[PDB]
C-alpha cells in the first residue's frame, strides 16, 4: 500500500473550537486560494497520498 | 417420335438441369455446415455478433460528485 511517513502531518492544528471556525465565515473570502488549490487537487486525484503537501 | 414431342421433357433437359439444383444445393449444404462451424466457435468464445450477452451500460454517469 505504501502510505506516508510518521513526520508528514502539519504542526499547531485544531487549537481553535468547532464553532469558534463557523463563527466567522470570512475564512471564505480571505484565505482562499490555497483551500481552492487543495480543493482542486482532490477532484483531479482522489487519493490523500498525493495532496498532502 | 411422337411421344417425343409435347409429352417428354428429353435427355437435354434433366442434365443441364438437375446439375442446376445440385449447385443450389451444394450452397445450401456447405453454408449450413459452415454455419454448424461458426455457431460452434462463436458461443464457446465473444468474439463475433451471435450468441452475445446484454452488457449493464455503456453510459452512466460522468459529472463531477461530491465524494470524499
Amino acid at each position: 500500500e505504501l502510505p506516508s511517513l510518521e513526520d508528514l502531518k502539519v504542526q499547531e492544528v485544531k487549537v481553535s473550537s468547532s464553532v469558534l471556525k463557523a463563527a466567522a465565515h470570512h475564512y471564505g473570502a480571505q484565505c482562499d486560494k490555497p483551500n481552492k488549490e487543495f480543493m482542486l487537487c482532490r477532484w483531479e486525484e482522489k487519493d490523500p497520498r498525493r495532496c498532502l503537501e | 417420335r411422337w411421344i417425343a414431342r409435347t409429352f417428354f421433357d428429353g435427355p437435354e433437359k434433366n442434365y443441364e438441369r438437375t446439375m442446376a439444383i445440385l449447385q443450389i444445393e451444394a450452397e445450401k449444404a456447405e453454408l449450413r455446415l459452415k454455419e454448424l462451424e461458426v455457431r460452434r466457435l462463436m458461443r464457446a468464445r465473444g468474439d463475433g455478433p451471435w450468441f452475445h450477452y446484454p452488457t449493464i451500460d455503456k453510459e452512466l454517469i460522468d459529472h463531477s460528485p461530491k465524494a470524499t
